[PDB]
């Protein structure tokens, strides 16, 4: 009986859906993992990639005894094409990971010691990204007509935030048109 | 629902009048009100004694100020109106008033106002003397939780 | 330079502190509500590097223009055209030389002062963009004035036979800026030999004007630019600061903030109030219980009701006092001074009571007349204090007859008649004919002749001068303790910060608590004050039997109900009680038995 | 705390380096205004005079104090020293950062009144130790705002008790008894005395060919005679070839041996112990005989 | 002009939702306002009487007129635009006291409803019926899951393993189970998450 | 019928509820699928550390996944029931018109399970008797079963059955039932035009237009 976020989800447990998908690191040391959704493995071999669900690679990187790599997007000169077919599209957003702003922020606390550059250069590269979405879903909700919009790259952060007002916004405005008649 | 905002707002009043003559007065002596008398109503028992007859006890009398004096002025602009001293509640009465009359003209006009009205309200949401906050008065429900998910979700997302 | 410009654009978009990123994330913040302003906060602006600060504090009015492009650039990016100038806000805190630099090195260059402002001006148009138009061959251009060296920065020029001056200045496609010409007065205790203060002249931008009412304290940061007026002997000039941000502190028009009001409403729920202020208000004052109650209630107020036909009530309390020397009636009252948000200290001879209202005068300009003075104009919601209701024989109750009972004064002068709205609230401390000898032969002559001032007053203490031969060793114990040793600067550090409030925080408290709640007297309580009335006029003509004649009218009855809304403002319940009615009178009641003695 | 504040206050704490040359109170104000007084020092960009106009002025310094170098001899300001940055936000040393966390140890708040004076140090200790990292900033500068009044504060009783005149030298050591000045509440928590000492050990680093030893100071603030007395240690002016360490905690083990009425080593250093009124009198006539250096 | 002091009593029903849920999770409830609804028990004692004469003359007098027929229903129309509010207020009076029932719903010292709210406790002791009612009915339902799940609390999501906690207005020894933690006056702990939230919420262990 | 498969079922049939209007099917029976794997985890865990404690008179890693794993599973199904007691609370008075009179749903097993059942059976007794002795000792005759005749119809329902959801659509592709042109998507408003979802594009909509598609699970929440 929370009777305090009910219709919505806090952003402290948004990240709880998206810890629990895998990703790829580089494993260093030698049963060991029973947990009913393991893939325990022998002694394990470096320079070999591994796709492992993300928590326990965190916790893995508490005892610092392996490494992760970077997924295939995470440089600045990967998401400069990124930037371009936005520029020339008012329409929509084109290509998006679907989950990169609650991404990067466990990326770059206690993962920050890990990659080439990240400081200094890649938060520029994310925090314009930051708006330019968000520039783009005030000139949409603007369009509103009745029962139907269309969203197609949106983040499940903005999803959570957009949500608590624009239900009851249209859903106040739903009895007007309807109980007229 | 247990109504915890809305009988308040339907405590409100409207200016009607009578087609017949009742000795039950409670509003002094005298007891047969007159006919075609102006009496004030408050909202619930108005609602159905415009209904139970053919021919009701009651006569509708539409408080056209809230018909002609400033649908025109909602008409203009809507960044900077009265929504509130003219109505504590805008919305519900405007809601209750449609059912019984159902007209389909100011069910229009309404349908205008309230989207260019909250498009302040989402982008005015990033972070005096007697009455006059009162612009800022029957936005309360409607924003103040929505304030909270961009409140907290920076908190989240900084350390 | 565009050279220095590429060395803004790319500085205030990636500035930050660690993982905050904080200029681009208010700059957005800023463009949603209108308001196209920034606060550098120069202090914090260091980090960059000392060169670029040093190509700012030694050369101006350069540097801000070219800093406003930058940012008007930036403002633009964040977006994809109705696209404004910005205005810039500086702040810093290195120290304040008051009025003493004025011409050694102190020309051009940053600076901080202390003041207070009195004298506001109506405001004025100076454009910023324009067209322009010839005579001749119908040339058109855009001049933009941005900053200045006040007019004359640049002139219209002569190129498009031609005859000269061929230009225009339209009125169809133009921008304006206002100006103000507010008097800055120096803060009246840090220049002291002998000598009366000096003023200087300052103006401002639109988007940070009126924000300033006369009376307060205030700090201000700006330049120290030169300009010349023709309407003296040798080519002189003559001072003004071009200003850039009031980071003064309280207005002393009721935002804030949500955490100014937590533990405001965290120390509300502890019903402990009424009993501590009395001892936390005046931390240099032995006791006297039943004066200081009434202090706290003049300071917040009643209501003000518009109840619907043409009259209204007189809602607020106005007290009186009246003593022998040497028993606090007068150093009490500078204390009120500074608590009270507004606060004028007028507090002697009455000051030649028709220059007390309103004042006229010839004005040099145009040779007219015009309203400009007046001591209680200024006082609107705080607290005037004066003395000495006595030894102004000449007009001091003709002046404030019509300034109580309505507060609707109107000036029959040789120009309007105009009814201005006042809402003050007065305050006196007078003495009696020398005192003692008044309190020991038949107790009328105290103000001589007339009680009609005293029925426009309620609430009058009197003190008087006992002997106790106890508790004055305690208060000789007292005076020591404050007066050398210093020891309650430990002693009210060691106890307050617990349980007692310091004197500033009462300046932030008492603005809240007054401008949000509007209460109302419980109305089942009105038998309660009716059954109490009915006795005390009976009290009254029990002693006009014994051939003693004099004041007790209906208006203090009137008085009373405000005085229960008095604490409800305090509490902020909207509601009143009877525990809360019932100390109320209790207060009354130790001045009704006055009247006796 | 130079790069903290303002160049101005060493106006305190350049006359400790002149009571590190000769005097306090007297000549001072009169003596400091040549050398510390390049400029009378200006206050319209001074925030940045000790942080960024500093380039040419403290540049100056650097030429300023090897022409000092002969002027007064003055050459313990001279040091190697350490600093720290963070990226951006101002630098930060070492030498002024131990001096914020002495004086946020101290302020940040029968015989039954001590348990709530015992548990006060260690709760405000409390708020000192997470002061380490960068998870934390906004309290650090209240330590520097509460440095350069603590040091106004304990000097000025410091001055006070210099020109009272009330330090007898009886044979070997000084004897001072601070019995009630102002301001006697600062001075229940001992690590306030060290400092007090080491102020008042450098009013007696002059030359004093003979008789270099240290003083025990006396204070009461409240009931029962606590006295937290104190010894210090000699110091040298920097010219150890005999490393003097102490001579009183040989004797605190036989006046806690004798006397045995409310003789106390219940406070943690020995250096520091506690005393009875009636007893600390007859303290030093076991210490005036009992020659123990 | 008739149900007139129950807008009253629904407009002061809106400053106790205002007061909590806006400032924070701490209850404090006002009062109960029997003085206020004996007026309104009032109000309907007289009206019930009202009907019951013009119920007798109905056979007697004008014989079940048109005319009378509607001056049954404006004292009927009153009766329910009174029974609105007099069970509105009674619901989101006992809606907010489940809180209550819910984050102190038995961790330590559970049947000790004292030191909190005794004033009200004239309130809400003489509703203590429903209050007990609902802790009898919550602790069978913390055995009546097969297994055992722990229902008090823990809505937070876990983040991981280790969290430095500080403690502090504390004393004696507590947490016999999962082994003794020890609990002495000011003392940093740096231990798995998974033995404090019976602490925290508790509000023994202060800070995370 | 993997744990892994038998774990992300759940996490889907979590997240539907938390921003539904009105009640799902209780699935029951995955529940006691894992209801037992709970219990044998715990009990793996618990004599496995007790062999640790034994060889001392090395390893920090395998004991440390396992404590947290579980728990971290424990805590889903945590929030998962108290928001049926967080629904069924208000709804009550509808649920028995629903199952006072018989019709076409019955409160059944796969609806809810043993206990909340007779929490709400019990839970609405002691509520009427809060309502009764102490606020209706002065109710007359016309009054005395709380639900609604007529005039304030609000004793009955939580109608809010047109109340907007985020969609994403999530149809497994296998051509098998082909209808449009990118992907078989189909809709049918009351009133307006059948303008349709592709493929996975987010979309809002009413209830009843989607309360059909999802009784089968090829379009998620
Ligand atoms: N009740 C009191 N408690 C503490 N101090 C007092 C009190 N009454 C007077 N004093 C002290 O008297 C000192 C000087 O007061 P002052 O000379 O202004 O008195 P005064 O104006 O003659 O008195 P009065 O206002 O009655 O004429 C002040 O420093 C004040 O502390």
């Amino acid at each position: 009986l929370p009777a305090h976020l009910q219709q919505t989800f806090s952003p402290e447990e948004i990240q709880f859906i998206v810890e629990n998908e895998p990703i790829k690191i580089f494993p260093r040391i030698t049963w060991q993992l029973i947990t009913t959704d393991d893939k325990a493995l022998n002694n394990m071999v470096a320079m070999r990639s591994t796709e492992v669900v993300l928590w326990i690679a965190l916790l893995l990187k508490q005892q610092s005894k392996c490494s992760i790599v970077a997924p295939q997007w995470l440089t600045t000169k990967e998401l400069d094409r990124k930037i371009q077919y936005e520029k020339t599209h008012p329409d929509r957003f084109s290509e998006l990971p679907w989950n990169w702003l609650v991404l990067a922020r466990i990326l770059f606390n206690k993962a920050k010691d890990d990659f080439h550059d990240p400081i200094h250069e890649l938060r520029g590269k994310i925090q314009d990204l930051r708006e330019i979405r968000q520039i783009k879903v005030l000139k949409g909700l603007k369009y509103l007509n009745e029962s139907h919009l269309q969203l197609d790259n949106l983040s499940l952060l903005e999803i959570n935030e957009l949500r608590p007002f624009i239900t009851e916004i249209m859903d106040k405005l739903r009895e007007i048109h309807t109980a007229s008649l | 629902y247990y109504d915890i905002d809305d009988v308040l707002a339907d405590g409100t009043e409207f200016p009607c009048k009578f087609q017949y003559d009742i000795p039950g007065l409670g509003y002094n002596p005298g007891r047969p009100i007159t006919k075609n008398t102006k009496l004030s109503l408050p909202l619930w028992l108005a609602r159905i004694l415009a209904i139970v007859g053919p021919v009701p006890f009651v006569e509708l009398l539409p408080p056209d100020m809230f018909s002609t004096k400033v649908m025109n002025a909602i008409k203009t602009d809507p960044v900077a109106l009265d929504l509130h001293s003219i109505n504590s509640h805008f919305f519900s009465l405007a809601i209750k008033w449609i059912m019984l009359f159902s007209e389909k003209e100011l069910a229009n006009v309404v349908s205008e106002l309230l989207l260019q009205r909250a498009q302040e309200l989402n982008h005015h949401a990033s972070s005096t003397s007697t009455f006059l906050l009162k612009l800022e008065e029957m936005e309360k429900e409607i924003y103040k939780k929505s304030h909270e998910s961009y409140k907290d979700t920076k908190r989240w997302m900084f350390k | 330079n565009t050279e220095i410009i590429k060395s803004f654009k790319n500085f205030i978009l990636e500035f930050r502190l660690d993982s905050q990123f904080i200029y681009r994330d208010q700059l957005r913040n800023n463009i949603l509500v209108k308001n196209y302003s920034l606060t550098v906060n120069m202090e914090h602006l260091i980090g960059y590097n000392e060169d670029i600060y040093k190509k700012l504090s030694d050369e101006p009015s350069d540097i801000i223009p070219l800093f406003e492009t930058a940012i008007t650039q930036v403002a633009k990016r964040i977006s994809i055209n109705s696209l404004p100038t910005f205005q810039l806000i500086l702040n810093s805190n290195a120290n304040q030389i008051p009025l003493r630099d004025l011409d050694s090195e102190h020309v051009s260059k940053i600076v901080r002062l202390s003041g207070i402002i009195i004298s506001t001006s109506v405001l004025s148009s100076r454009a910023t963009y324009l067209s322009i138009m010839c005579r001749n061959c119908r040339h058109t251009t855009s001049i933009t004035i941005n900053n200045f060296n006040t007019g004359n920065t640049v002139s219209l020029p002569r190129s498009c036979n031609c005859g000269p001056d061929p230009y225009i200045i339209i009125h169809e496609s133009s921008k304006f800026i206002d100006q103000q010409f507010l008097k800055l007065q120096e803060i009246p205790e840090l220049v002291p030999v002998g000598e009366m203060p000096r003023n200087l002249t300052m103006t401002c931008d639109r988007y940070l004007t009126n924000k300033v009412i006369p009376g307060t304290r205030v700090t201000i940061v700006g330049i120290y630019s030169i300009y010349n007026s023709k309407n003296s002997g040798v080519a002189i000039r003559t001072p003004y600061i071009k200003i850039l941000g009031i980071q003064s502190d309280v207005e002393t028009v009721t935002m804030f903030t949500e955490e100014e009001e937590e533990e405001f409403l965290q120390l509300s729920r502890n019903p402990k109030l009424y009993e501590i202020l009395t001892n936390s208000i005046a931390p240099s004052i032995f006791g006297n219980e039943d004066i200081k109650k009434a202090i706290v209630c003049l300071l917040m107020g009643g209501s003000k009701k518009i109840l619907p036909d043409g009259m209204r009530l007189r809602g607020d309390i106005n007290v009186l006092l009246l003593g022998d020397p040497g028993t606090a009636k007068s150093q009490l009252l500078k204390f009120v001074e500074k608590v009270s948000p507004i606060a004028v200290y007028t507090s002697g001879k009455g000051s030649s009571a028709a220059g007390l209202t309103a004042s006229v005068q010839r004005d040099p300009m145009t040779r007219e007349f015009y309203l400009e003075g007046g001591a209680m104009v200024l006082a609107d919601g705080g607290v005037v204090c004066i003395d000495e209701f006595d030894k102004m024989r000449d007009e001091d109750r003709v002046a404030i007859h019509e300034a109580m009972e309505q507060q609707t004064i109107s000036i029959a002068k040789a120009g309007i008649t105009t009814v201005l709205n006042s809402r003050t609230s007065v305050l006196a401390a007078a003495n009696p004919i020398y005192g003692r000898y008044d309190d020991l032969k038949s107790p009328g002559d105290n103000i001589d002749f007339q009680t009609t001032i005293l029925s426009r007053f309620d609430m009058i203490f009197i003190v008087k001068d006992d002997h106790n031969e106890e508790r004055d060793i305690s208060i000789a114990n007292h005076v020591i303790n404050i007066h050398t040793g210093n020891a309650n600067a430990m002693q009210n550090q060691q106890e307050e910060n617990g349980s007692e409030i310091s004197i500033e925080k009462m300046k932030r408290y008492i603005t809240y608590c007054r401008l949000k709640c509007a209460p109302r007297l419980s109305p089942q309580a009105a038998e309660k004050l009716s059954s109490n009335f009915v006795t005390i006029r009976k009290q009254l003509l029990i002693n006009e039997l014994e051939s003693t004649e004099r004041p007790i009218t209906i208006r203090q009855l009137e008085a009373i109900i405000r005085i229960t809304e008095s604490l409800a403002k305090l509490e902020l319940s909207p509601i009143a009680q009877e525990r809360h009615v019932d100390e109320a009178i209790r207060l009354f009641q130790a001045s009704t038995m006055d009247a006796a003695s | 705390l130079l790069r903290h504040s303002s160049l101005y206050d060493s106006f305190y704490y350049s006359n400790y380096v002149n009571a590190k040359l000769s005097l306090w109170n007297e000549n001072g104000k009169k003596r400091l205004h040549k050398m510390f007084a390049r400029m009378g020092i200006p206050l319209s960009t001074a925030q940045e005079t000790w942080l960024y106009m500093d380039h040419s002025i403290k540049r100056e310094l650097g030429i300023i104090f090897d022409k000092n170098l002969d002027r007064y001899g003055l050459q313990d300001i001279i040091r190697d020293g350490f600093v720290r940055t963070l990226g951006y936000r101002g630098s930060i040393s070492a030498s002024e950062f131990v001096e914020a966390l002495t004086a946020l140890l101290e302020v940040g708040n029968s015989a039954q009144k001590l348990t709530n004076l015992r548990k006060r140090w260690v709760s405000n200790f409390w708020l000192s130790w997470d002061a380490l990292d960068d998870r934390k900033v906004e309290l650090l500068n209240r330590g520097i705002q509460l440095a350069q009044d603590l040091q106004r504060a304990i000097f000025n009783t410091g001055v006070a008790i210099l020109e009272k005149k009330l330090i007898k030298h009886l044979r070997i050591y000084r004897l001072c008894v601070l019995q009630d000045g102002p301001d006697l509440d600062l001075y229940r928590n001992p690590l306030t005395l060290l400092r007090l000492g080491n102020w008042l050990i450098e009013c007696c680093a002059e030359s004093e060919d003979k008789q270099l030893l240290p003083m025990v100071l006396a204070s009461i603030d409240e009931n029962t005679d606590t006295y937290l007395v104190a010894g210090l240690t000699p110091r040298y002016p920097r010219g150890t070839k005999k490393p003097i360490l102490n001579n009183f905690s040989m004797a605190f083990q036989q006046i806690t041996a004798e006397t045995d009425a409310k003789v106390r080593i219940d406070n943690f250093e020995s250096s520091i112990i506690e005393i009875r009124r009636e007893d600390l009198s007859p303290f030093l006539e076991k210490l005036t005989l009992s020659g123990l250096l | 002009m008739y149900g007139d002091l129950g807008n009253k009593l629904v407009l002061e029903a809106k400053r106790t939702k205002q007061l909590y849920a806006r400032s924070n999770q701490d209850v404090n409830l006002p009062m109960y306002h029997e003085d206020i609804i004996r007026n309104i028990l009032k109000e309907v004692s007289n009206l019930r009487k009202n009907t019951e004469y013009l119920k007798e003359q109905q056979q007697l007098g004008m014989l079940d007129d048109k005319v009378a027929k509607c001056q049954y229903f404006v004292t009927l129309l009153c009766m329910e635009r009174n029974k609105r509010c007099l069970l509105a207020y009674q619901r989101l009076r006992t809606d907010i006291l489940d809180s209550m029932a819910w984050n102190n719903n038995g961790l330590d010292l559970m049947s000790s409803i004292t030191f909190s709210q005794q004033d009200t406790n004239n309130l809400s002791h003489q509703e203590q019926e429903y209050l007990k009612e609902y802790c009898d009915l919550i602790t069978d339902l913390k055995s009546g899951d097969l297994v055992d799940i722990d229902l008090s609390g823990s809505l937070v999501p876990p983040s991981d393993v280790f969290i430095d906690v500080r403690v502090l207005k504390d004393a004696g020894e507590i947490q016999t189970e999962y082994g003794v933690f020890n609990l002495i006056k000011d003392s940093q702990f740096f231990v798995r998450q998974s033995d404090v939230e019976r602490l925290i919420q508790q509000g023994y262990l202060q800070k995370i | 019928v993997s744990p892994q498969q038998d774990f992300s079922d759940l996490m889907k049939s979590w997240k539907n509820e938390r921003c539904s209007p009105e009640l799902l099917p209780y699935p029951h029976q995955l529940m006691k699928r894992l209801l037992n794997r709970i219990s044998m985890q715990s009990q793996l865990i618990e004599n496995i550390s007790m062999g640790f404690l034994d060889m001392q008179n090395e390893s920090k890693l395998p004991l440390l996944c396992m404590e947290t794993e579980l728990e971290r599973l424990k805590f889903v199904i945590r929030s998962y029931i108290r928001c049926r007691l967080s629904k069924i609370d208000k709804f009550s008075l509808y649920l028995r018109q629903l199952n006072e009179d018989e019709n076409s749903l019955i409160s059944l097993t796969d609806l809810l399970s043993k206990d909340e059942i007779k929490y709400h059976d019990t839970h609405s007794l002691i509520w009427l008797k809060l309502v009764n002795d102490s606020i209706l000792k002065y109710m007359p005759e016309e009054l005395q079963a709380i639900n609604d005749t007529e005039g304030s119809v609000n004793m009955i329902d939580e109608p809010d059955w047109n109340k907007f959801v985020f969609i994403h659509v999530n149809g497994p592709p296998d051509g098998e039932n082909e209808f449009g042109k990118p992907c078989y998507t189909v809709t049918i408003p009351d009133l307006k035009e059948e303008v349709e979802l592709t493929i996975g594009s987010i979309y809002v909509m009413r209830y009843e237009v989607i309360r059909d598609l999802l009784r089968d699970d090829k379009v998620a929440l």
